[PDB]
């Protein structure tokens, strides 16, 4: 799983992988890396339960769009 | 199960169990949150 803002994100369908520097979520039978967003993943619980969770940011698709108008 | 379809591909056993849970229709967060309890139950069953 992934720790983003005190929450644990799990992949909807796929698995979290990293090439060495960045993290992606890909379908389990074909390497198709994709940016981890709130759509690929779903939240559940908090950060202090899962064994092996890792810090990483999660990109929210709606956030940049709204900030554009506000800017 | 990958070694049954082709070349064996490694995967952490916790994640494999998460896949199995997804298979039986239970979200993997259940396993990732009850991992210790599930491991204890499995070991106890093997001992029994
Ligand atoms: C794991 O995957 C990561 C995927 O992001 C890898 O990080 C990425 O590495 C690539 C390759 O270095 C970077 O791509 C190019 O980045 C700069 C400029 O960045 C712009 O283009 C990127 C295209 O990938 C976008 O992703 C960026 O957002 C940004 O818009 C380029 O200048 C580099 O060179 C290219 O351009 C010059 C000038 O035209 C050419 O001369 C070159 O030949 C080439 O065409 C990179 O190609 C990318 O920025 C980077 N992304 C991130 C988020 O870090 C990561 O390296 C990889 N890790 C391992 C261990 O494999
Ligand atoms: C779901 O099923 C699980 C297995 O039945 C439940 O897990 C059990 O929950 C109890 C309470 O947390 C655990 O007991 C805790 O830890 C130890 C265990 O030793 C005692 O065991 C029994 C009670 O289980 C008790 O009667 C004995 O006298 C022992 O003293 C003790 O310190 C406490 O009892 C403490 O409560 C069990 O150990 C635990 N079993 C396993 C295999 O982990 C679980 O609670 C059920 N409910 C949920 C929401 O998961
Ligand atoms: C995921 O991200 C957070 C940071 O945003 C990491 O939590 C941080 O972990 C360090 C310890 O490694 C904490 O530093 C120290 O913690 C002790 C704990 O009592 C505290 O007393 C000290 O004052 C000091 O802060 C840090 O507090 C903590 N930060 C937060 C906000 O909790 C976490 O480790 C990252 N996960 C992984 C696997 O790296
Ligand atoms: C990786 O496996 C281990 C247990 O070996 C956990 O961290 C390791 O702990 C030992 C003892 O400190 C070290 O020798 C290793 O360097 C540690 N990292 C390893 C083995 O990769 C750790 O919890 C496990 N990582 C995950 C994501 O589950």
């Amino acid at each position: 799983a992934i720790c983003h803002d005190g929450k644990a994100h799990f992949p909807r369908e796929g698995v979290f992988v990293s090439n060495g520097t960045h993290w992606f979520v890909t379908q389990r039978n074909f390497y198709e890396p994709q940016i981890i967003t709130t759509d690929n993943t779903f939240v559940s619980g908090n950060c202090d339960v899962v064994i092996g969770i890792v810090n990483n940011t999660v990109y929210d698709p709606l956030q940049p769009e709204l900030d554009s108008f506000k800017e | 199960w990958t070694f049954g379809a082709g070349a064996a591909l490694q995967i952490p056993f916790a994640m494999q169990m998460a896949y199995r849970f997804n298979g039986i229709g239970v979200t993997q967060n259940v396993l990732y949150e009850n991992q210790k309890l599930i491991a204890n139950q499995f070991n106890s069953a093997i001992g029994k």
